[PDB]
């Protein structure tokens, strides 16, 4: 279940772990890119050529993430019901240098929104301690130009909007949900993968307790008796 | 290595609030309120004048009986404590029972942060607790706590991603 | 093997005991004298090497300048040697009593020193050892009026060993401070301000031991005493265990709280001195640059530097407003009726005063076994743990462990009496 | 290091101080040779 | 002058906070010798009560002041300054101080518990006096105004870190939530506002010790760079002050 | 359900919105004294006096200052150059703003 | 990866001339720091006036200039403000107040000149860390 | 409160007195199961 065979495909039971720690997706989605845009089309309609299954197969609210406790547990009482785009977020910078953000680990419950350059260099971040900040958002002026699926063809500028997409670009391609409709709190949730294996595991290792208990209990028939 | 591992848990996983950590953590001091209970009682409730010299280093098979009363732990225990099956073989299987029945819990317990399915969260509390700034209790100052760990501790502690931190973006109380 | 608890009743043998343990006692004195005028180094702050007896001899004010290190290096190896041999004094007679042959049949001898059971003797030999401490205790007194000096860390400039004149003998101060709160501040003994009452202090207890230790000499005990306490040897442990312990506790918190008994000169600053060091070093800090302390809001609205005790004085702010019962000599000069002066503070603050706040408050008692100083957290450049913390861990420990004996004895005296032995 | 003439002792002085607890060891010993009791 | 009561008197009842007295001599003697020269000002500022003028039931309210219990305890009355007085062109007197002492008393309104926590302010006073110099206590006078900032600093970071300067910028434990509702809390703000104290003079005296009187201000209280609109305070009680110049 | 007026008005945080005419210069009425010490000689004692007298209405107006010695007016000079004004944020100034701001170590 | 001479070749003074030091010192640099330091100046960063580091960049900027050897001597007898307007000898270490930093009574030319080469090595080592504590902070 | 404050102390005190003239007591002193010396 977990890792994923022939038996576990992939709109049956959701995506992997694996998948999210590999970029997997990612990787498909720029060579369908670079294949188009080599091909004489405008990077506006590149973006809005990729299928978009395939980006929401990049949001990362689809990695099995987070969840002990959290009855119903469906992904939608978590980002809500997704009906969106296949929108990808450029962040340029004043100079017109394309920023890259820095994606947030399956591992982490909360990540600190980072705008890396394309060689890996530090250019913008959302200062905790404003006071003695240097690489504000202001500071240094972002803007955000989202040239992806029908839904977002367009530009922003003000700071207080480009910063929200930053954070929501965080966990991948960005999404908008019908948050509404099942009072979602807004916190992630599990796939059914992580459910049938926290599962089956639990089971199987309370399982082994069960071999070696009627084991040696009936290896052992007149010490049971004493 | 080991230490490192604890802290590890408490800052992605908040362990300590797992349900399963708590009963595990049940077990392993039960077991050790028993070992002191079940051998200072002994000890202590063992046959006057067993030995002339009085000091207790003699035994031998035919001591059937053993050196100590149950009748008298009985009504020790029961008129300070207020319980005491006394049982022999049932006090000793108990023996068995809270140490070993709480490891498997705490194993349980991981088997669960295996896939990141963790005891982290209280909705109820951080939904009030995002509506308004007036309102405080110790499940809140701990998560506080926790993304400092994570934080400081995972760029040098994760070297793979290579995280990049720069000064002001680390959440930090004031003058510290 | 309990070897030691065979020799319960033969006196003969503990003699020879209990003066070869008194032995190492005294040679631990010249070890450790010896030692540390040897590692020892002039005018470096005597508690930054890792001294513990020196500046006890120095609280004597045996050998000192106004709070200056020590202009004669001497006085030490006077109680290093002396000390060291007074172990071999002993080591002879621990070593003859135990080895050389037990005792009770000497007749001239069981008149002048007799044994257990017999409530009229034990009185008499306690009365003994009474008159033997109501002695130790008024010597202390002679060294400090018309002996070198004591060392007073108060009023004034630099309180340099100084005699003390007409002690305060009130027979109603000296008690007070045993009816006082032990809490916030004021514990019993620990609230010991003036060094005059110290002196008079032990005036009391002399002749109040000597009239005590007397006093059983020739009185055998009650009928109440008696049958409230048994009479075993080894319930006499269990008195004298717990009474040891109590006082370990009793100086453990001594060590850390001081009075001028344990001048912060020599053992170091006071776990809160170093915090209210540490505000008072920065009102001057940002004073320097020109910050107004009165009207200071720190991000709680409780003023950085100043605030208020429930019982409304002036206090520095920050944790630090946990020790505003803290005193001193260098911070009082500030005080005044209400608290701190904000107008002694701003115009008159002498330098010599942020000297010693930028000292004690980067010397923080903090520490760690790898003699690591200041937070948890620091590189290991730097080595300190104050003297106090030494002494109040260690001591804390023994005071424990021995109430655990308390228990442990007084509990196995209830076997003597009837139950098991 | 304030000893002046004696100067040449450090050492022995600097060994020193620990054989109190030395002492605890030979009562073992001492006991080792007597077959424990 | 000197009668000194040590520190070591005062720690024991809490004196501090009740400023000093002036109980029999009524000389509300105090000369024209200004209009000769100038003079400065040390005065001492102590609460009897407080009062929180809460009630939300509409256009049907004339007074609505109720008392109130003081959870801070011997906190209050702390206000020690200095001050300058200055006489304008018309015979009247102004004031204007120098430390600009402040304290942060909470107070606990019988009615709900609510619990009501103000930043008592004195800072940036001004003063003003009526007509002339030819009298003073028998026409007692002194009125002017506050300058209330906020109980809470930029720094202050709150149960989820987030404020003006440092903290959060959203709430974390929940990341695909709703922004608009949040924002009211995400985002801090500072107020700074009216102030408005008077004061009357019940005896003034000799020639050192020169004020004592009724004191009367009037504030807002805390409302966390964000929340629940300020509940309006009403503050009373007591006062000392010393002047001298030659 | 809300409109832009009241939602925009909250949507500001005064410290971030200055984040354009701060940071590529030292803002002369209201930035803390540490601010002042990337720069030649101008601490100590300028730093403390720049700081009392504001706010100022040009940058150049700190030459105004009185008591002030020939060479200070001439090291203000080369450095006038980094410096900038902007209307008092009653935020970072009631709040000793030479201090409060993390003594970072 | 070994320590090296162009390591140890620190300048001198303000002009142009350098001294490459030497093993034997730069060793004594530390366990003098250590000795009358580190208490108040631990990892390069005062603990009493946290907005003041020992950064070698920070040094060049005083007044008078401190980024060389010469400079470091001459405060560490006497004290310099940063900018050069006070005389803080009654609240600094000094050659000069000896009499008050006790610590300071036994030292002699040479192991200042040492103290200034740990200063100045240190950071060729340490990076950004013996700045204001990275690694530390 | 100060009602109150005296109050306490009596009650205190009150079961003070019952521990210690409860173990100085010439009647119940040190009586146990094996032996009692009296
Ligand atoms: C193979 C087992 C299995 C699995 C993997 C699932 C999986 C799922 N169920 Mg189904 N379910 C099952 C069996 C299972 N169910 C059974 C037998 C029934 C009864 C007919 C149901 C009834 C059911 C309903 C009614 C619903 C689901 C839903 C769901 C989804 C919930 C997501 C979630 O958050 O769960 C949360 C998981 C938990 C809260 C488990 C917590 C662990 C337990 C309670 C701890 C017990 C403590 C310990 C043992 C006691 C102490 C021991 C002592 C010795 C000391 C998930 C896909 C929801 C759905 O379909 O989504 C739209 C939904 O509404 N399920
Ligand atoms: C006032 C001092 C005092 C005295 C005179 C006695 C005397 C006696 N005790 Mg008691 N005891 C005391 C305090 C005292 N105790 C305290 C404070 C405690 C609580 C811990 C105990 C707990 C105690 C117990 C539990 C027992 C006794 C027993 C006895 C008898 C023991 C004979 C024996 O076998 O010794 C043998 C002793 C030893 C082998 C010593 C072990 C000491 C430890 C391990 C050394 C730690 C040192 C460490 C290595 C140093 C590190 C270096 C440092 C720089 C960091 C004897 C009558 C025994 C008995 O039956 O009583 C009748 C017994 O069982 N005692
Ligand atoms: C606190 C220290 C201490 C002390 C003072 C004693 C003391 C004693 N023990 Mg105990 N013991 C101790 C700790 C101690 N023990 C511990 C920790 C244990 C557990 C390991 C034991 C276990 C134990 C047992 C099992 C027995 C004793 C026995 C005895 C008694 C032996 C008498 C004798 O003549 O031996 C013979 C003497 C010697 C072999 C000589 C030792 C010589 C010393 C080292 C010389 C030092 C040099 C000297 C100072 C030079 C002076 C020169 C001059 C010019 C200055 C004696 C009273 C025995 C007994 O039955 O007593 C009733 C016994 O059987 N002990
Ligand atoms: C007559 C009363 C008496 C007196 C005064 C003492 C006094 C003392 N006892 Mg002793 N004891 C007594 C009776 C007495 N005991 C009896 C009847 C017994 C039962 C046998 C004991 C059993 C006993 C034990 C088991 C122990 C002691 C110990 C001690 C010493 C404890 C430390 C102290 O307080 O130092 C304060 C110091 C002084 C008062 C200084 C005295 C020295 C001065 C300078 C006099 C020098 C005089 C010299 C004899 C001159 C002759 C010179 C020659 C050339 C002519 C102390 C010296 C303990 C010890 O450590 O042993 C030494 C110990 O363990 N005693
Ligand atoms: C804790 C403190 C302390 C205490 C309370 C004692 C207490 C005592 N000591 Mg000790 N002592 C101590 C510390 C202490 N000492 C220390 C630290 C040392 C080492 C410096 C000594 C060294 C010491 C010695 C060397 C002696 C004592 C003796 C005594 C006892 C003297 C009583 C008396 O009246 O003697 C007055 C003396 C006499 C009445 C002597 C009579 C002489 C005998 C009977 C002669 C036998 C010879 C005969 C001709 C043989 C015929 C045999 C045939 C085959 C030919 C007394 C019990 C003495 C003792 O135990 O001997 C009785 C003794 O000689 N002590
Ligand atoms: C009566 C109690 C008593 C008290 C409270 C003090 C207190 C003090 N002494 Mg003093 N001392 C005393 C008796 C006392 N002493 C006696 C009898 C002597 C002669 C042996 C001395 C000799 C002496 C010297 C030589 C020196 C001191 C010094 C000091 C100060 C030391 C700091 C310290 O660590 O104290 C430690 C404090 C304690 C352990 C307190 C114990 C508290 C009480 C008494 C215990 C009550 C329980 C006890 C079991 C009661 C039995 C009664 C029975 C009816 C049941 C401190 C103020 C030093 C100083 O610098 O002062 C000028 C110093 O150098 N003292
Ligand atoms: C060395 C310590 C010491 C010891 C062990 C004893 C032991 C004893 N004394 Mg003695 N006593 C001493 C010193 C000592 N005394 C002194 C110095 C004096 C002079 C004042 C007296 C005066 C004295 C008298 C007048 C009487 C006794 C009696 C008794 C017996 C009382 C039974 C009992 O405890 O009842 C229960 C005990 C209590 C209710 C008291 C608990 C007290 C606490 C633990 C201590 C408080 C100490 C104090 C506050 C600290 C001083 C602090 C300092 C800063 C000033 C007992 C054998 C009686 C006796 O033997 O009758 C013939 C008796 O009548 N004693
Ligand atoms: C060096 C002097 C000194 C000494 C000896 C002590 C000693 C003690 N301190 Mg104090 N302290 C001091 C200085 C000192 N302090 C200073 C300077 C400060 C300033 C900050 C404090 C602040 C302080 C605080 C804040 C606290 C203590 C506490 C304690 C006690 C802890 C042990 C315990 O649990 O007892 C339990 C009790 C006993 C063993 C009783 C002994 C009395 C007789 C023998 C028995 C009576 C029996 C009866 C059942 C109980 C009646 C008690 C009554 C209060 C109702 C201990 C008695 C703690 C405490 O519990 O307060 C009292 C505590 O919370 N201290
Ligand atoms: C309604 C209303 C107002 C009701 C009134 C109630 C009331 C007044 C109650 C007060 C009474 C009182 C002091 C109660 C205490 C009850 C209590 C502490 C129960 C414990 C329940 C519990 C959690 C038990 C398990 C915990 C545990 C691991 C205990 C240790 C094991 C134990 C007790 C062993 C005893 C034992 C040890 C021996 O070694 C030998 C040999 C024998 C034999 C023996 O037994
Ligand atoms: C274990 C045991 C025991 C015990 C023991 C003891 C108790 C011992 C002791 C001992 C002792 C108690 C000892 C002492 C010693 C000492 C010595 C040995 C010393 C020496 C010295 C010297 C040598 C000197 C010094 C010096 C000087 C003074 C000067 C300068 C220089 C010099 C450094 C040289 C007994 C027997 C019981 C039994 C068995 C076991």
């Amino acid at each position: 279940m977990w890792y994923g065979s022939a038996t576990t495909p992939i709109e049956l039971f959701g995506p992997t772990r694996y998948q999210w720690d590999s970029s997997y997706f990612q990787q498909e989605i720029n060579r369908r890119v670079q294949a188009s845009l080599a091909s004489g089309a405008t990077l506006e309609e590149a973006w809005s050529a990729i299928p978009e299954k395939l980006a929401f197969y990049d949001y990362i609210g689809n990695n099995p993430a987070k969840g002990g406790l959290f009855r119903t547990g469906p992904m939608n009482k978590g980002d809500g019901i997704a009906q969106a785009w296949k929108g990808h977020a450029v962040f340029r910078n004043k100079e017109g240098e394309e920023l890259f953000v820095r994606r947030m680990p399956a591992f982490f419950e909360s990540f600190p929104v980072i705008l890396t350059d394309k060689n890996g260099v530090v250019k913008a971040d959302i200062p905790f301690r404003r006071a003695e900040s240097k690489y504000s958002f202001e500071q240094q002026g972002v803007t955000v130009s989202f040239y992806g699926g029908e839904l977002n063809g367009q530009t922003f500028t003000d700071p207080p909007t480009v910063k929200s997409y930053a954070r929501k670009a965080i966990f991948g391609e960005i999404f908008e949900f019908d948050t509404e409709t099942l009072n979602s709190d807004g916190i992630f949730r599990t796939s059914p993968r992580g459910w049938f294996t926290f599962a089956h595991a639990v089971f199987a290792l309370l399982f082994f307790f069960g071999h070696i208990w009627h084991g040696a209990r009936t290896l052992f028939r007149d010490v049971f008796s004493g | 290595a080991i230490f490192r591992f604890l802290l590890f848990f408490q800052g992605f996983h908040n362990w300590t609030l797992n349900p399963f950590h708590m009963m595990g953590v049940a077990g392993v001091l039960g077991g050790a309120l028993l070992c002191a209970i079940h051998g200072a009682t002994v000890e202590n409730t063992l046959f006057q004048d067993g030995e002339g010299a009085s000091t207790f280093r003699a035994f031998n098979p035919t001591q059937a009986e053993e050196t100590y009363s149950m009748v008298t732990a009985n009504r020790f225990w029961s008129q300070i404590f207020g319980i005491a099956f006394s049982n022999k073989r049932w006090l000793h299987f108990f023996m068995l029972f809270v140490p070993v029945t709480g490891l498997w819990m705490s194993a349980i317990g991981v088997v669960g942060l295996a896939l990141n399915l963790r005891s982290y969260d209280f909705i109820s509390q951080e939904i009030r607790a995002a509506e308004d700034p007036e309102f405080e209790t110790f499940y809140t100052k701990n998560l506080l706590l926790n993304e400092g760990i994570r934080a400081w501790m995972a760029p040098q502690d994760q070297p793979h991603e290579n995280f990049v931190f720069p000064e002001e973006v680390l959440p930090r109380g004031n003058a510290l | 093997w309990a070897g030691n608890a065979r020799l319960i009743n033969l006196s003969g043998k503990l003699l020879g005991a209990h003066v070869a343990h008194a032995g190492l006692i005294v040679f631990w004195a010249g070890a450790m004298t010896l030692f540390e005028l040897a590692h020892f180094i002039p005018e470096k702050p005597m508690y930054e090497q890792g001294l513990i007896l020196i500046p006890h001899i120095a609280t004597l004010g045996w050998g000192v300048g106004p709070g200056g290190e020590v202009v004669d290096t001497f006085p030490f190896f006077v109680v290093g040697v002396v000390h060291l041999i007074s172990s071999a004094v002993l080591g002879f007679g621990g070593v003859y009593h135990a080895i050389r042959g037990p005792e009770t049949l000497e007749e001239y001898s069981s008149f002048f020193g007799y044994d257990w059971k017999d409530k009229n003797k034990m009185t008499t030999i306690l009365g003994f050892h009474l008159i033997v401490l109501g002695i130790g205790a008024l010597l202390l007194v002679a060294k400090a009026m018309f002996f070198g000096g004591l060392y007073d860390t108060w009023a004034p400039g630099g309180g340099d060993v100084r005699v003390i004149t007409n002690p305060t003998l009130d027979p109603r101060v000296i008690f007070g401070y045993l009816l006082k709160s032990p809490f916030g501040g004021e514990g019993w003994i620990v609230s010991v301000n003036n060094l005059e009452d110290v002196v008079g202090g032990h005036i009391w207890i002399g002749l109040i031991c000597i009239a005590g230790g007397i006093w059983h000499i020739l009185t055998t005990p009650f009928g109440w005493a008696r049958r409230a306490f048994i009479w075993s040897g080894e319930a006499y442990l269990s008195y004298s265990l717990g009474a040891l312990s109590m006082m370990g506790f009793i100086a453990t918190c001594f060590v850390w709280f001081n009075n001028t008994v344990y001048p912060s000169e020599f053992y170091g600053p006071t776990g809160p001195e170093a915090s209210q060091a540490q505000a008072m070093t920065f009102l001057i800090r940002d004073q320097k640059l020109g910050a107004n302390v009165g009207s200071a809001q720190g991000p709680t609205g409780l003023g950085k530097y100043l605030m208020r005790s429930p019982t409304g004085e002036i206090i520095f702010g920050g944790e630090t407003m946990r020790f505003w019962d803290f005193r001193g000599p260098w911070l009082e000069p500030l005080r005044g009726p209400n608290g701190l002066d904000l107008n002694k503070i701003k115009n008159d603050i002498q330098p010599w005063q942020e000297r010693r706040a930028a000292e004690y408050m980067t010397h923080a008692p903090l520490g760690s076994l790898n003699s690591v100083g200041g937070v948890a957290t620091e590189i290991n450049s730097v080595n300190f743990v104050s003297p106090r913390s030494w002494l109040a861990t260690s001591h804390f420990v023994l005071a424990f462990f021995f109430l655990v004996g308390h228990l442990w004895h007084a509990g196995r005296a209830r076997a003597a009496a009837a139950g098991f032995e | 290091k304030l000893p002046e003439a004696y100067a040449i002792f450090d050492p022995l002085v600097d060994v020193l101080p620990v054989i109190p607890v030395l002492f605890l060891a030979l009562a073992f010993v001492w006991q080792a040779a007597v077959g424990f009791r | 002058a000197k009668q000194t009561l040590t520190y070591d008197d005062i720690v024991g009842t809490g004196l501090a906070n009740k400023c000093p007295t002036l109980d029999d001599t009524a000389r509300g003697a105090y000369p024209i010798d200004s209009s000769q020269t100038y003079r400065i000002a040390r005065l001492c500022l102590q609460p009897t009560t407080f009062l929180v003028k809460e009630e939300p039931k509409n256009k049907r309210q004339e007074a609505e002041f109720v008392p109130t219990k003081l959870v801070t305890r011997e906190t209050t009355s702390l206000d020690q300054i200095q001050g300058e007085l200055k006489v304008n062109s018309d015979g009247s007197l102004t004031f204007v101080e120098e430390d600009g002492i402040d304290f942060q008393p909470v107070t606990v309104q019988m009615a709900g518990g609510e619990r009501i926590p103000l930043l008592f302010t004195v800072k940036n006073l001004v003063a003003s006096t009526q007509p002339n110099v030819t009298s003073i206590t028998t026409s007692t006078d002194f009125k002017g105004e506050f300058n209330v900032p906020s109980y809470r600093t930029a720094n202050f970071l709150d149960p989820k870190g987030r404020g003006l300067a440092s903290g959060y910028d959203s709430a974390i434990a929940l990341p695909q939530a709703k922004e608009e509702e949040l924002a009211r809390a995400n985002v801090k703000r500072f107020s700074l506002t009216k102030g408005q104290i008077s004061l009357n003079v019940a005896k003034v005296d000799g020639r050192t010790g020169e004020i004592a009187g009724t004191f009367e201000s009037e504030q807002l209280s805390d409302d966390d760079m964000g929340a629940h609109e300020p509940h309006e305070v009403k503050i009373q009680g007591v006062f000392y002050a010393s002047i001298e110049p030659a | 359900a809300a409109t832009a007026s009241t939602e925009e008005e909250l949507v500001n945080v005064v410290d971030e919105k200055l984040g354009t005419a701060y940071g590529e210069k030292i803002d002369l009425n209201n930035t803390n004294i540490a601010a002042f010490i990337q720069y030649r000689g101008l601490y100590p004692t300028l730093a403390k006096l720049i700081v009392k007298n504001a706010p100022y209405e040009s940058v150049e107006d700190v030459l105004n200052i009185p008591g002030l010695t020939e060479r200070q007016k001439q090291i203000l000079r080369e450095n006038l150059e980094h410096f900038t004004v902007t209307e008092v944020e009653t935020a970072l100034v009631e709040g000793g703003d030479r201090y409060n701001n993390g003594l970072y170590k | 990866a070994e320590l090296t001479p162009e390591v140890l070749t620190v300048p001198l003074n303000s002009e142009g001339k350098t001294i490459t030091l030497t093993e034997k010192q730069y060793l004594e640099g530390k366990r003098l720091f250590q000795y009358a330091c580190a208490s108040c100046h631990v990892g390069g960063i005062t603990k009493t006036n946290p907005s003041l580091d020992l950064r070698t960049e920070t040094l060049a900027l005083a007044t008078p200039p401190r980024d060389n050897i010469e400079g470091l001597v001459d405060y560490m007898k006497n004290p310099t403000t940063y900018d050069g307007e006070q005389e803080i000898a009654e609240v600094h270490p000094s050659l000069r107040s000896a009499d008050i930093f006790p610590k300071m009574r036994n030292l002699t030319e040479k192991d200042l000149v040492a103290i200034a080469g740990h200063i100045l090595v240190e950071p060729k080592i340490l990076g950004d860390k013996w700045g204001g504590g990275k690694v530390y902070y | 409160m100060e009602t109150l404050k005296i109050t306490v102390y009596i009650v205190v005190t009150f079961f003070v007195l019952l521990f210690v003239f409860g173990f100085l007591s010439g009647d119940p002193a040190r009586n146990p199961k094996r032996k009692d010396l009296e």
